[PDB]
């Protein structure tokens, strides 16, 4: 669910500037990408595809799948790097389908873990013996993880 | 602000005429409370402005009964005397959000759109890089470029 | 407010950790904890480190590297507030706080006085004209870290308003190296920076002359003295598969 | 005979409008624009990126790009900061009036591109 | 940010493993797919209005 | 044979290739130019557009030796044959 | 691979003017006449009401 | 009316080689400024034939449907006759 | 069932699928001056054969005693088919030609062919195909290290 | 040498990015001349699957 | 309950249960209805709706008395079978064909194992025949539901119908709004054999349908396909591997050939060549050099 603004607004008489009223080409709107294809006057080719429905619906369908992609990539904390079959763990050892092939397949059902594989993430200290057996000296410190029986301030103790 | 463009200025009676399209607009009617509610002043002109607009949506669907006849002129007179009660409280509340929004913007430090007054900086109206070159009703050439409301460094 | 006696105590509730992180869900009781805990330790007359919103430093107006610090880079006007409310704050500690190590040939301008104080210090970092208030904080900070590092005898509470700003990179990014090289024209240079932008490796908080000393203090074990008793936040925008453009209004 | 003779001049005019120096295309009183010379976003225009803007003669398209390239103030200097429309940024250097955008030669064909 | 896209042999791996462009190219071998040189990376747009 | 597409002629891009340069001598393929060869004949073919790098023009980029300016306001007057 | 350079080019300027050599070739897009009514000649433009796409 | 699809078909300095002008430089020269086969000579050349040098310097005879150029020069070349009239 | 069957330890039996559209007219197009183009032209629009096969039924053992299709065979398959393999059945259409004899005749290459790229990871360790981890960014705790 | 998909709203905005002038095309949405004029040669029903 | 997931997994939902949609394998070696062997579906077209639902109870009747009649005459094939035979020597043969077995080495099947396979195939045709036969004889003209499939066979699926409007003027003063539209009845048949007998008869009702009533005919059958790992050998990889520069536009047609590549068959005896040198040069062993070529001693 996304609150902000997909379609352009249609064509009608030149709007002014009044309350729930802005003006067709404003720099407000999306971000001031319409300044491409403004007119501040109140070359056939040139000015026609400013007043196409078509062309100007298609190109905030572009500048959508832009906003799309860098905060889908912005969500990205980790990177893709090929491992070899022998040395990944447990639960890659199986048959994985490529992308829109089967069901979304959970990880292991057995274990009673219910979610996808193609959302795991793993930890870059945890796989430090695969990525640099070159290195030798542990170049990333082990994860510090905490005691989950120990009393601490949240357990009253 | 980036509405900085010059603007047509509208009756208030055709502001109020909208109702819940924009006037009486819920998202907009709390946000203009929170304007008030963060300089510590009563909300009360804008309370007993959403009050009346909440029961008036209420029956706006109904459909009035047919007036088959009085002798005298006093349940019209009545009706209509409520009516112009109505549009006076809403025509109060339009003039509150106009006063404090422009108090406000005074102390932000963020300047309004084209020939717009602000009482404490520009008593007249501040043009800034307008379509027309000069002032549209001072009879004044703009310079370039635009003129500085406030001070400097933030 | 008496650590010395309750060593043991207070290693047992953090399970031997420098302090606390408090993580949730949008909108809880994250930060309004974390002004509460101010409330009860300067309350107790306790030096308090308070961070009240963590994205002045990350997520800045403007990035400059630091004066002494090399290959480091500070927030100047996270950092000149920063050192102006801290001392107002703890005016009745700092004054007592005797300077360790820092040098005494400071630069100083005719009529202002020496530093003798931490007190002193920090109006000696924050309180001067532009653009001399730039370079003067970097001095001002590093000295600082060097010298709350160094205390092992008073307890100082160091509050952090979103911390998991602090552990990861800062919206800044690195410039391009087109700007320091120097250019005779832009026709042949062999370089597009007035033509296309680029996006460089993005500059993590460990780079900041502020959490550098932060860092410092937490990762090396000599500091059985300062409790980091902060929270994260949950500010981001929304985005649930797909996104347009945001209304203005 | 003339055709010829405008198209050369408008292509002069063109080129003399891409040589001569242009008026700041940011704004001065917006965020982060509006504040003091000595502190702020003019600190690092003018130690690091001082011959940047000087040789590309201050139109709005190169010196909004060496705003994104430069990084210390990114990605907000672009889109939070406004910046001048693009009739006002095409002011030569020295405008100091709104009347010079209507005082250039209408005789010629650059579209919108004369001094 | 702008970066040199990478390959390593199956020889240099210390565990040898089929590679994802290797097996690109097998793909492009039997199908005969065209592999366009100049695509740009940074332009993978979804089409969001049925995808 | 095939049907749809182009990539499913396989042979018959084979046949037409081989075909093509075996009526065409290369005394008549020499002859034909592309644009920006018949545009160096122009006193000026190349400068650049307002789209990515107008900044980047020249004064050495005008072709000054073929016209002739005024004093005064600095235009064109003539043009030369 | 196994045409490169040389061979590129003087095989794209054999194949131009063996295009150009051929007088009558259809390079006319579809939607320039396909408007053509076959039981009256009332010309209608396609893209509008005065058209069905069907029939 | 749909968009651009008329069946009927400016001077402009810093767009002077991209309006009524070929997308790329690497394309050839369209047909109708070559001899397709054996001809006996035509009353008129189209419209989107480009002007060359060979055009100024020869000056035979220039037929556009009408228009008869005598006026031969080098800014001219590069461009089709849609922008020379 | 018809199709071939191989007797020799190098011929592997694949039971397979096809399916495939004939339309005659009857109405309008049955038979006129017509007839000859009409049903031509519902020949080459049903041009379509869809060569489907289980990977479960290619998980048998060949000739030589081993298996056909191992988890690393299909771990390849899979990859080489991107798109063409769902819900474990590998589904070809064959469009090439104008008549659905020699669809059939290109659908078997094409399966023939990307059986035997598959085939390779029963010859070693080098050909099994990569498995594709999200590994994370160095996190807070490494990056506290800077 | 290859380009990321940009993190930033600003990068995509600045960038030398073309907008759609003429009429835009589809490889197979062509033989289909508009959504007005959308083609069909068999009536076929929208939900027929090929076996 | 209540049913709260995150929106990715919801989005790789929707696209696979689309771009899976024709990805299913009808003829499966299962029980009844859904299991089968070869799969026939009549498409009828017709311009009303009560056109093309009256044709499906035409041509259903028609297919489930003609239909039971060429699953009973090869039940009463079946019952023969199962009662006693004798087993082909070239389906003995085909059982003895391979070289390692499960077991490891030569599986020697004998007359009683193979005679088990075919019985333990022949147990499976009969309560698939029954299947079919037990609902032929349900749709009593008193209670009959054709649109069930564990009812009646074969059974009538929906689907819906082709329907495209047009909008043009009256005259600039109105528009009207017609649409042409015919409506579809699909017939599933399921069979778990291949008989012609019944694809004779089913192409042959398209001579006998209703005014204005078309059809069309989808078979789904299955078929041996032979992967010849000779033909299409399993190879190592080459020394200089292929580049993006080998799948150009245009390459191909001018780099690659055609599956599969040819591989000489032919080879001749250099000098000092003996049988164990040439089938060393072969790579392959010297007895299976000498049974192709057992002309020459
Ligand atoms: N007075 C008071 N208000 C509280 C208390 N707990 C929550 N609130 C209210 O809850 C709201 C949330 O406060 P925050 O702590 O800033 O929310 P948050 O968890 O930090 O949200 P993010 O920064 O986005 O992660 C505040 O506006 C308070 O009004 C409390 O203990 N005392
Ligand atoms: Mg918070």
């Amino acid at each position: 669910v996304s609150t902000g603004e997909f379609d352009h607004p249609p064509f009608q008489f030149r709007q002014r500037h009044t309350f729930n009223t802005t003006p067709l080409h404003d720099a407000n709107r999306f971000g001031g990408r319409t300044a491409y294809l403004r007119e501040i006057g109140p070359k056939k080719q040139g000015r026609r595809f400013k007043k196409d429905p078509r062309t100007v619906q298609f190109n905030v369908d572009v500048w959508c799948a832009q906003q799309t992609l860098r905060k889908r990539w912005k969500q990205r904390d980790w990177e893709v790097i090929e491992i070899p079959f022998r040395l990944v763990p447990r639960e890659q050892q199986r048959v994985i389908p490529e992308l829109y092939t089967d069901i979304p397949q959970m990880t292991d059902p057995a274990r009673n873990d219910f979610s996808n594989i193609r959302n795991k993430v793993y930890d870059r200290e945890e796989l430090q013996g695969v990525l640099f057996p070159a290195a030798g000296a542990m170049l990333y410190p082990p994860l510090q993880r905490v005691d989950k029986q120990a009393m601490t301030l949240d357990k009253y103790l | 602000n980036t509405f900085l463009t010059s603007s047509v200025a509208t009756p208030p009676i055709s502001v109020i005429r909208t109702g819940p399209k924009w006037w009486a607009h819920p998202e907009r009617m709390v946000r203009q409370k929170l304007m008030y509610f963060t300089l510590g002043v009563d909300q009360l002109p804008l309370r007993r402005t959403a009050v009346i607009q909440r029961d008036l949506q209420r029956f706006h669907m109904c459909k009035p009964p047919p007036r088959v006849g009085d002798s005298t002129g006093y349940k019209r007179s009545r009706a209509a005397q409520l009516n112009t009660w109505y549009r006076r409280i809403q025509y109060q509340e339009y003039h509150m959000q106009h006063l404090f929004t422009r108090h406000v913007w005074g102390l932000l430090r963020v300047y309004p759109g084209n020939t717009t007054k602000i009482q404490g900086k520009a008593d007249d109206g501040y043009v800034g890089y307008d379509s027309v070159p000069f002032h549209r009703y001072n009879r004044a050439p703009l310079p370039f470029p635009a003129r500085e409301l406030y001070e400097r460094r933030k | 407010q008496h650590w010395h006696t309750k060593r043991s105590v207070l290693s047992s509730l953090t399970n031997g950790r420098t302090g606390f992180i408090v993580d949730g869900p949008t909108g809880c009781g994250k930060s309004a904890l974390m002004c509460q805990v101010v409330h009860f330790a300067r309350s107790r007359n306790i030096v308090t480190l308070y961070v009240p919103d963590a994205k002045v430093w990350t997520h800045g107006e403007w990035c400059w590297p630091s004066t002494i610090l090399p290959g480091f880079f500070d927030a100047p006007d996270a950092a000149r507030s920063f050192l102006k409310y801290f001392a107002v704050a703890n005016r009745a500690t700092l004054t007592s706080w005797k300077l360790r190590c820092t040098p005494k040939d400071l630069p100083t301008e005719q009529g202002e006085r020496q530093p003798q104080n931490l007190y002193e210090l920090c109006e000696w970092g924050h309180r001067a004209v532009a653009p001399a208030s730039i370079d003067r904080q970097s001095v001002c900070v590093k000295f600082l870290m060097d010298e709350l590092s160094e205390e092992k005898k008073l307890p100082v509470v160091i509050v952090v308003d979103g911390w998991n700003l602090f552990s990861h990179e800062t919206h800044f990014r690195y410039p391009h190296p087109d700007f320091l090289r120097g250019l005779a024209s832009f026709n042949e240079s062999s370089t597009d920076i007035d033509l296309y932008p680029q996006e460089l490796p993005r500059i993590p908080a460990s780079r900041l002359s502020f959490v550098r000393g932060l860092n410092k203090m937490i990762l090396s074990g000599d500091d059985p003295n300062k409790f980091f008793i902060t929270c994260t936040t949950r500010d981001f925008k929304p985005f649930d598969g797909i996104s347009g453009f945001p209304n203005v209004e | 005979l003339d055709r010829h003779r405008a198209l050369a001049d408008s292509l002069r005019a063109y080129v003399e409008f891409s040589t001569s120096k242009r008026v700041e295309p940011w704004d001065a009183r917006f965020k982060p624009f509006d504040r003091i010379e000595k502190d702020g976003v003019y600190v690092l225009m003018r130690y690091m990126m001082e011959e940047k803007l000087q040789l590309c003669n201050y139109h709005h398209r190169p010196v909004k790009r060496l705003f994104c390239n430069i990084g210390l103030m990114g990605p907000q200097i672009t889109t939070k900061a406004r910046w001048k429309p693009y009739r006002f940024a095409t002011n030569p250097a020295g405008t100091s009036k709104a009347e010079r955008m209507y005082q250039r030669d209408k005789t010629v064909y650059t579209h919108g591109h004369n001094d | 940010g702008v970066h040199r896209v990478g390959y390593t042999h199956p020889s240099t791996l210390p565990v040898p493993c089929a590679q994802r462009w290797d097996l690109r190219l097998a793909r492009a071998r039997i199908f005969q797919e065209y592999i366009e040189e100049k695509a740009p990376g940074a332009w993978q747009l979804e089409d969001e209005r049925s995808m | 044979s095939p049907h749809g597409y182009i990539r499913h002629f396989e042979n018959e891009v084979r046949d037409l290739l081989q075909y093509v340069d075996g009526v065409t001598p290369w005394k008549q393929a020499q002859k034909i130019r592309t644009y920006w060869e018949v545009r160096s004949h122009h006193p000026m073919p190349q400068f650049n557009r307002p789209e990515v790098a107008m900044h980047r023009n020249t004064v050495g980029l005008l072709p000054a030796h073929m016209w002739e300016t005024d004093k005064k306001t600095g235009k064109v007057k003539s043009v030369k044959d | 691979k196994t045409v490169v350079g040389t061979h590129q080019k003087m095989l794209q300027r054999k194949v131009t003017c063996f295009q150009y050599n051929q007088y009558g070739l259809f390079k006319t897009p579809y939607y320039r006449l396909a408007n053509v009514d076959r039981y009256h000649a009332v010309q209608g433009v396609a893209g509008t009401r005065e058209w069905v796409p069907y029939v | 009316y749909p968009f651009l699809r008329r069946p009927h078909i400016n001077p402009s300095a810093p767009y002077f080689w991209s309006f009524m002008t070929a997308k790329s430089q690497m394309a050839f020269l369209p047909e109708e400024n070559y001899i397709t086969g054996d001809w006996t000579g035509k009353f008129f050349v189209s419209k989107r034939q480009v002007y060359t040098l060979q055009h100024a310097t020869s000056g035979a005879k220039v037929r556009v449907k009408i228009f008869e150029f005598n006026s031969p020069s080098r800014w001219n070349i590069g461009k089709e006759m849609n922008t020379l009239t | 069932r018809i199709g071939p069957i191989g007797l020799e330890p190098h011929q592997f039996n694949v039971p397979a699928e096809l399916g495939f559209v004939e339309q005659y007219d009857n109405l309008q197009y049955k038979r006129y001056d017509w007839q000859g183009w009409y049903q031509r032209m519902l020949d080459v629009h049903n041009r379509n054969v869809s060569l489907r096969c289980r990977i479960c039924d290619l998980q048998r053992l060949d000739g030589n005693g081993v298996q056909f299709v191992d988890m690393q065979t299909e771990r390849r398959l899979r990859i080489l088919a991107q798109h063409r393999v769902g819900m474990g059945v590998l589904k070809l259409d064959a469009d090439k030609y104008e008549d659905q004899a020699d669809n059939v005749t290109f659908g078997t290459t094409k399966l023939s062919e990307l059986l035997a790229d598959a085939r390779k990871a029963q010859l070693g360790e080098e050909y099994w195909p990569s498995v594709e981890l999200k590994v994370r960014k160095p996190s807070g705790q490494s990056k506290a290290h800077y | 040498v290859d380009q990321t998909p940009f993190e930033e709203d600003q990068t995509w905005l600045l960038h030398s990015i073309p907008v759609q002038q003429l009429e835009m095309h589809h490889h197979e949405k062509d033989l289909q001349d508009l959504p007005f004029i959308n083609h069909e040669q068999f009536p076929r029903s929208l939900e027929w699957n090929a076996p | 309950f209540p049913f709260q997931w995150k929106t990715e997994d919801w989005y790789e939902y929707e696209v696979a249960k689309v771009r899976n949609r024709r990805f299913v394998f009808e003829n499966t070696e299962e029980d009844g209805i859904r299991g089968s062997e070869v799969t026939y579906k009549i498409v009828l077209e017709g311009f009303w709706d009560h056109h093309v639902m009256k044709l499906a109870e035409d041509v259903c009747m028609f297919l489930k008395d003609v239909g039971r009649q060429i699953v009973e005459e090869k039940l009463v094939a079946v019952r023969r079978l199962l009662q006693g035979g004798a087993v082909d020597p070239e389906l003995l043969a085909a059982f003895n064909c391979a070289r390692a077995g499960p077991f490891g080495g030569l599986d020697e099947y004998d007359k009683e194992e193979v005679a088990n396979f075919l019985r333990s195939d022949l147990r499976r045709l009969e309560e698939q025949c029954l299947s079919v036969i037990n609902r032929c004889n349900v749709p009593v003209p008193g209670a009959t539901n054709i649109y069930d499939p564990h009812t009646s066979w074969p059974h009538v699926e929906k689907l819906e119908p082709w329907v495209r409007m047009a909008e043009f003027w009256t005259s600039e003063m109105s528009t009207a709004h017609y649409e042409f539209r015919k409506f579809f009845r699909v017939i599933i048949c399921k069979l778990p054999f291949q008989s012609t007998e019944f694809e004779k008869r089913m192409y042959d009702i398209r001579h006998w349908l209703h005014r204005q009533t078309s059809c069309e005919f989808h078979t789904i059958y299955r078929r041996n396909v032979i992967h010849d790992s000779a033909v299409f050998p399993t190879e190592h990889d080459p020394a200089t591997p292929t580049t993006h520069e080998h799948h150009r536009m245009f390459s191909f047609a001018l780099d690659w050939q055609s599956a599969p590549v040819n591989r000489l068959s032919t080879d001749t005896v250099h000098e000092g060549e003996s049988w164990d040198a040439v089938a060393q040069r072969l790579g392959c062993s010297v007895g299976e050099l000498k049974d192709a070529n057992a002309e020459r001693e």
